[PDB]
């Protein structure tokens, strides 16, 4: 990557000038029932720690989050196992950090920048007069696990726990493993076994995956902590809807860096959902464009909210249209839609560079809603 | 189900903890051992160990330290318990009254905190001004040791370094002041820190020393005059003061690691250190008075050892964990022959138990346990029995003994001095001379003839009752008397004597005999409808040895009639059981009761009441000893009597409580016996096998035997092969690299020591490498017969023994997975099938698979298994191959697996449970419910067909069930958690043993970390409501040692959530019950409800729950008592 500061995607500039920033505080208690707020036109399922960019224009709608900005902020995003029906029994909350509104011409637009910050249960949806609807929530716990030695580990064993820093060499990881389960003969389980339930080996598995398909993570792009690092990755992972409902389900970082780890071994390719003959990409053509990662959440002019992963190479697409660079989600590239050539499904949009200087000249925005993970 | 009762059977061995003081006296020197929820004390004697106190506690024994504040006569101890309880106490004695009294207690758990990774340290300054607590990473806790602080206030001084590997206050400084071992991104260093008493806050310490070895681990607080401290790490040793530094990295300490040490003498000249593998070290400071050099000198191999403590006469006590705990001497030959140690006493540790398993599940004659126990060096079999012991004086090598009886032959002296022996066609006659057994002629008795009966007889003189004839021996003269011979000199068929009658059948025939001075008389003579199988004229009740009744067998028709004596009229006819014949008839009298003893030759016994006025039946019950027909002999127990049955199964019959007990005897097979009581011999008495005498005296207490078979590795799975008298073990080694292109063992152990041996393959740095074998070893010698080495970085996991499809074979089957350092996930691994015959361990199939062979399971005729992330069953063919059936891919790995008819309970280590049901006619499996619930899960079990229970993260229970009041399927998949419990201990096998120790229903058993065993079993909702009321007002009563309350104690508890128990009834709480007071019992009973049978529940009494109670604590192993 040349020429293109990989800040920007993250900053959402196409959203409009500088926006009041709002430091929030607001965490409900583990097990909890609240009422939160609902967005009726938001149907995508939002990950902890991920941002979520919004456009709102319906009176009904900017009026709730203007009341929203004050008070906690918060609203619930409801991740639908029926989008006709609009059933969801899982969601996660939702806290605005940056708000604008424009009256301008009479027009009455809000613009918001919000983060995922709680998963929660959805113990009942009502719909009120405004048209919003509120919902009846029970705060799902991140459930923090203890090391599997602790219960079983000698006192006399206890010194030898803290380990020398590592200088991640092969051999420093045979020995943590010795001197971090060295208590697993108590157990009826080997000391590898215990590894594999293991946070921090298992995020370097994901981060050794992760740097051969993209060489460019050369800096440590992921969070240190384990759950912070779960979700990171979980937001990023171009997964199908229900999948993705499931690692939300999970409330236990080992269990999602698992399940992650699983499915980066399981899934090759990248398919359209709707016809499902078509590869549009492979994961070695995914690359981080963002800080944030591969995939992140954009919003449209109407409204709409995409996950959009950047590909260096596509296949199997359609252009049509003019290249625009209006309302790029990328500064620095023009759009142009993009069809599968059997279905003429729009999986999403071909980014070309308005400057020759500018690396990649060329790179694919694609919708997770119009791509189906494929196990070869 | 949902109603769980969970007993103690064997309290936990091994051992945490040992510190030395004076808390009983200041003049008596004192050993406290800490067992997790125990505390033992000693008392330190130029023998041993006195044992003069044990306690238990609502919790996990973390920290045990004694000290001695100022103004006080002794020791205080300070106990921390692994739920953040503490507390002060103190040991009172009132003449033999013993009471441990709480001086101070409180709860010192911080509300938000990150437990450290070293764990909970706990110190007190060596002048009492403070104890302080490392409990959470920043934060020292003080808890000031004032009088006025009986709540143990205490308050936290934030430490900068946040990753302490471990402190202790130094001596010999101004200001109380701690001394640590720190890790950051720079390396490892060590620091100290005073601590102002008036700011509650740290001031800068005295010395600190930065880039310490990488590996220091250990801080030891030096005494005057030296002070400073010094750092164990994994090279070297180092001193630290405040301008002084010394460091050492002998070659001896190279090879493993130092993780405990001990101060031998006040003055700190020397150190006791033992590293992971057993070596014993001295460290030696040695002075020039200043400090110029440390010396570390190897004394030896002791088990490995968590904790030593140096007692007194070059006495140490080393305790452990993974092995069995030692009492050892430091030899006095230092200056010739260097310095060396020498065991003198082992105690028993069972801990870790790591599998288990059940022989002799049915109740007729009790199971035992067998055990994997131990690891490494220390790793054992342990067979576990509860019987009564004797213990063995004498051994005599006599084969085809027939009989045994004692004699006086002098009238003058009391104690029996003659054992008679009848052997086929021939008695011989032994004469016991203090320990000395010389064969001897009685002159008077036939020496060609097989005696039935021999014995001292009233006016002075000796009977032989013999097939040929009846004799009457003179003492004195030391000549016959008397002979009766049968009127067509016949022989005797059955015999039965006493001091004053004798009563005989020959065929049918029966002839009274009465014995006169010099004479014997044919009182009565009489036939019967069927021939005589046994005899019986003791004389119960008030007589001059005389026995109005006799007890007789029928051979054509089995019965048991009592006839009138010397009526000789029968006056009652008893049961008859069916074919088998009665082979022994006895009458006894136990406590006042009147009883009568058959026995019959397929080894049943009836016992019917009987009154010595009318001698009718009062009750018809049949108890089944043995197989082999039974022998009933009286022996005197103390003042009461008690009859020993012989067959192949040993027992004594007791009466408690006017109840009939039927106790096991430790030993192996018993044709004979009689009681014997000689001057050498006293109160003992003689047993006969097939080929040996034994002279022996009963323990007199029921008590647990163990059989440890040692096997210097460490042993992981265990399965008993009834049918080729054999267990199955898994069992791994380590070896280190050779420099020859290879490894080599560290020692000779069970899987290098085989009578056969076998391998996989025959294929060809100090790195170690575990190396796999399954042994087989003899179920009565406990020799290893044979063992099977397998390939090479192959991981041996999981074990069967079975039959399978229409194959008559019973196969041992082992699974596998190929462990590479490189790969996490295993990818290849291999279901291996082996039968054991003619003292060979064949390979008769295998099967390879794609990933590891967690777990196994003998399902309908077909092997369940669970490779990775999946569960499979598979066929056994024709052609002795395992061909799949189906397989059923899960989220989870299925490293639990549990099955009960077509049901199979799948579990994962963070505690997802997934339950599955096997469709025949589909011939696929059925997810039936989940439940996936964060937390890690160390074993699982299926109690029935709804209820299912597991061990789970901070030593709890739980039991999870399919709920029955469901319509949604939604409703039916999921679980309902039923029952949570903290137990206490870290569970690593569930089984079930039926009756195996023989309210209650059905019978899991588990073994543990500690070496403890428990037992879980089901309660009616009746009885749990009524033992779950007497628990609360129990609690009210019994004084908990740091008065922690048995609620909280049992709260299931994660470092997240701490929960109300629920489900569980503690029967180690209720049993308590029998020692209170009785107007404490009262009290307890008050207000509560005795639901019986009839469904109007009355008041309870005292009396009820007595016996409710009683009979309680017979469903598992009685504790031992530990004091004298
Ligand atoms: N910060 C950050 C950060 C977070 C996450 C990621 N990557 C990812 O999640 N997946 C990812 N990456 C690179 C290449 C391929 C990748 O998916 C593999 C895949 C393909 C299809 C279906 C399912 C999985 C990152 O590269 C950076
Ligand atoms: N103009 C228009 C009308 C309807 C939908 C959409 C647009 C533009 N757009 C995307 C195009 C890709 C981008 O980088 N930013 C966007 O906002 C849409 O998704
Ligand atoms: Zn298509």
């Amino acid at each position: 990557i040349i020429n293109f500061d990989t800040s920007l995607p993250t900053s959402h500039t196409y959203l409009g000038a500088d926006m009041e920033e709002f430091h929030g505080r607001t965490l409900h208690d583990d097990d909890s029932c609240q009422v939160i707020p609902v967005l009726p036109q938001v149907m995508m399922i939002l990950i902890p720690g991920q941002t979520l960019p919004l456009q709102l224009f319906h009176p009904q709608e900017v009026s709730m989050v203007r009341n929203l900005i004050q008070k906690d902020r918060t609203f619930a995003v409801l991740a639908y196992s029926n989008v006709q029906e609009r059933e969801a029994q899982f969601g996660t909350t939702a806290e605005i950090y940056a708000y604008r509104e424009e009256q301008d011409f009479g027009i009455e637009i809000v613009k918001v920048k919000a983060i995922g910050r709680q998963r929660f249960k959805v113990l009942e949806l009502r719909t009120q007069s405004d048209g919003i609807q509120q919902a009846k929530v029970q705060i799902l716990p991140e459930c923090v696990l203890p090391s599997t030695m602790s219960a079983v580990q000698l006192e006399s064993l206890n010194k030898c726990q803290i380990f020398p820093s590592k200088p991640c060499s092969y051999k420093w990881w045979q020995k943590y493993q010795k001197r971090k389960f060295h208590c697993a003969n108590l157990t009826s389980w080997p000391r590898w076994l215990y590894s594999l339930y293991d946070a921090e080996t298992l995020m370097d598995r994901i981060k050794k995956q992760l740097r051969e398909w993209d060489e460019n993570l050369k800096d440590d792009s992921l969070p240190s902590n384990p759950i912070d690092f779960s979700y990171r990755v979980a937001a990023c992972l171009p997964i199908d809807d229900v999948l993705r409902i499931q690692l939300l389900k999970i409330g236990s970082a080992i269990q999602r860096l698992r399940c992650e780890l699983d499915i980066m071994n399981k899934c090759t390719s990248l398919c359209c959902k709707q016809c499902q003959e078509t590869e549009i990409t492979t994961k070695n053509e995914i690359f981080s464009l963002s800080l944030c990662g591969p995939m992140a959440a954009y919003v449209n002019p109407h409204g709409y909210v995409h996950e959009t992963l950047t590909v260096y190479k596509a296949c199997n697409l359609n252009l049509i249209g003019r290249p625009s660079t209006e309302h790029s989600w990328f500064p620095g590239y023009a759009w142009t839609v993009a069809q599968c050539k059997i279905c003429a499904s729009h999986i999403g949009w071909k980014f070309t560079a308005t400057k020759k200087d500018m690396s990649p000249q060329k790179f694919w925005g694609l919708t997770r809603s119009a791509l189906l993970p494929t196990i070869p | 189900m949902s109603y769980n009762y969970v007993v103690t059977a064997q309290k936990p061995t091994a051992v945490n903890g040992c510190v030395t003081g004076h808390f009983t006296s200041a003049e008596d020197l004192n050993l406290l051992i800490a067992k997790n929820t125990r505390l033992e004390i000693y008392v330190v004697t130029a023998e041993g160990l006195r044992p003069v106190k044990e306690v238990g506690m609502y919790g996990k024994i973390a920290v045990m330290e004694l000290f001695r504040p100022k103004g006080e006569s002794k020791d205080l101890l300070f106990i921390l318990t692994a739920k953040y309880n503490a507390c002060i106490l103190e040991y009172k004695q009132s003449g033999e009254s013993i009471d441990i009294i709480t001086r101070a207690h409180g709860n010192v758990q911080d509300r938000i905190g990150r437990p450290s990774e070293t764990g909970i340290i706990g110190i007190i300054d060596p002048e009492c001004r403070m104890i302080g607590l490392r409990l959470y990473d920043g934060l020292f806790k003080v808890i000031p040791l004032d009088r006025d602080n009986k709540e143990l206030k205490a308050f936290n001084i934030r430490l900068e370094e946040l990753h302490v590997i471990d402190v202790k206050f130094l001596y010999g400084c101004q200001a109380p002041t701690i001394c640590f071992v720190y890790q950051d991104p720079q390396g490892r260093h060590v620091k100290t820190y005073e601590v102002s008493l008036r700011e509650k806050e740290f001031n800068k310490g005295p010395w600190k020393q930065e880039n310490v070895e990488a590996e220091a681990s250990m801080v030891i607080a030096v005494p005057e005059p030296f002070g400073g401290a010094i750092i164990i790490g994994q090279e070297s040793i180092t001193y630290h003061n405040g301008d002084k530094y010394l460091a050492i990295a002998p070659p001896i300490i190279k090879q493993s690691t130092i993780v405990c040490h001990n101060r031998v003498d006040p003055n700190g000249s020397r150190y006791l250190l033992g590293d992971m593998e057993g070596r014993l070290f001295m460290l030696l400071l040695e002075k020039e008075v200043t400090l110029k050099d440390l010396r570390v000198e190897l004394l030896g191999e002791t088990s490995i050892a968590e904790c030593l403590t140096y007692l007194d006469n070059g006495v140490v006590f080393v305790g452990s964990r993974l092995g069995d705990s030692q009492l050892v001497k430091l030899n006095v030959d230092s200056n010739e022959q260097g310095s060396y140690v020498v065991a003198m006493e082992t105690f028993t540790n069972l801990g870790p138990i790591v599998d288990m398993c059940v022989v002799d599940l049915e109740r007729q004659g009790q199971g035992q346990l067998v055990t994997c126990s131990g690891a490494f060096k220390e790793g054992s079999l342990r067979i576990i029995r509860n019987g009564i012991g004797i213990h063995e004086h004498a051994s005599i090598d006599l084969p085809g003994i027939k009989g045994l009886w004692p004699l006086r032959s002098d009238p003058n002296r009391e104690t029996d001095d003659t054992l008679v022996l009848s052997f086929v066609g021939q008695t011989r006659v032994l004469m016991l001379n203090g320990e000395e057994v010389e064969e001897t002629e009685l002159m008077g008795f036939v020496d060609d003839q097989q005696t039935f009966f021999c014995g001292n007889v009233a006016h002075q003189q000796l009977i032989q009752i013999t097939s040929a004839s009846v004799r009457l021996v003179s003492q004195e003269p030391k000549a016959l008397v008397s002979e009766w011979k049968e009127p067509q000199a016949k022989n005797i068929s059955v015999a039965s004597c006493n001091s004053s009658q004798v009563v005989v059948a020959v065929g049918r025939a029966l002839y009274y005999l009465q014995i006169h001075p010099q004479e014997l008389r044919q009182i009565s003579h009489t036939e019967m409808e069927h021939e005589v199988a046994c005899l019986d004229i003791t004389p119960l009740g008030d007589s001059n040895g005389l026995s109005p009744l006799c007890a007789i067998g029928l051979w054509t028709d089995i019965s048991a009639r009592i006839l009138k004596l010397p009526s000789f009229e029968l006056l009652h006819k008893e049961m008859l059981g069916g074919e088998i014949i009665p082979r022994s008839i006895l009458m006894t009298t136990f406590e006042s009761s009147h009883y009568l003893l058959c026995a019959l030759g397929d080894g049943a016994l009836f016992y019917f009441g009987l009154n010595i006025e009318t001698g009718l039946l009062s009750d018809r019950k049949k108890v089944t000893l043995g197989t082999q027909p039974t022998v009933l002999r009286t022996f005197r127990s103390l003042s009461t009597t008690n009859v020993f049955a012989c067959s192949d199964r040993p027992t004594v019959i007791y009466s408690s409580n006017h109840k009939l007990v039927f106790s096991n005897v430790n030993l192996k097979e018993v044709n004979y016996m009689c009681p014997l009581n000689s001057d050498g011999y006293p109160d003992s008495l003689a047993l006969a096998n097939n080929s040996t005498l034994t002279i022996g005296t009963i323990d007199e207490i029921q008590k647990l035997h163990i059989r440890t078979v040692p096997l210097y590795e460490s042993p992981r799975k265990i399965c008993y092969q009834e049918v080729s008298q054999c267990f199955g073990v898994l069992s791994s080694r380590i070896e280190v690299q050779d420099t020859s292109g290879g490894t080599t063992a560290l020692r000779p152990s069970a899987s290098t020591q085989a009578l056969s041996s076998s391998v996989s393959s025959s294929k060809l740095f100090g790195e170690e490498v575990e190396v796999h074998n399954l042994l087989i070893i003899d179920q009565h010698t406990f020799e290893v017969l044979h063992a099977h080495q397998f390939l090479q970085n192959e991981y041996a996991l999981s074990l069967v023994s079975c039959k399978l499809g229409k194959d008559p074979n019973t196969y041992f089957i082992v699974g596998t997975a190929m462990v590479y350092p490189e790969e996490a996930e295993p990818k290849q691994g291999r279901i291996v099938v082996f039968q054991y015959s003619d003292g060979k361990l064949q390979t008769v199939a295998e099967k390879e698979v794609k990933g590891a062979v967690y777990s196994m399971v003998e399902f309908n005729g077909k092997l369940l298994a669970s490779i990775n992330s999946t569960v499979r069953l598979y066929e056994w063919t024709t052609e002795k191959e395992l061909r799949t059936e189906c397989n059923h891919y899960n989220n989870i790995m299925a490293l639990y697996l549990k099955t009960k008819g077509d049901f199979i309970l799948v579990g994962d280590l963070m505690r997802s449970v997934l339950l599955l049901a096997y469709k025949p006619m589909e011939g696929n499996f059925e997810e039936i419910a989940r439940d996936f619930n964060p937390n890690w899960m160390s074993a699982v079990e299926i109690l029935d067909d709804d209820n299912f229970l597991g061990a789970e993260n901070a030593f709890n229970l739980f039991v999870c069930q399919k709920d029955s009041a469901a319509t949604t399927d939604e409703e039916r998949q999921h679980l309902q958690e039923v029952g949570l419990f903290h137990l206490g201990e870290f569970v690593n096998v569930f089984c079930h043993g039926s009756l195996v120790m023989q309210p209650t229903q059905g019978s899991v058993l588990f073994g543990t970390v500690n070496g403890m065993i428990g037992l879980v079993t089901s309660l009616s909702e009746s009885w749990y409501n009524l033992l779950l009321d007497m628990q609360n007002r129990l609690n009210k009563v019994i004084k908990s040692v740091g008065k922690i309350e048995h609620s909280f104690w049992r709260s299931f508890h994660t470092e997240r959530k701490t929960e109300p128990a629920t489900g569980f009834i503690d029967g180690d709480l209720i049993e308590s019950f029998l020692d209170i007071s009785r107007p404490k019992m009262q009290e307890v009973v008050a207000n509560l409800q005795y639901d019986d049978g009839s469904g109007m529940k009355r008041e309870a009494t005292a009396d009820d729950l007595i016996k409710v109670v009683e009979e309680l604590t017979r469903i598992h192993w009685s504790h031992p008592q530990f004091e004298k």
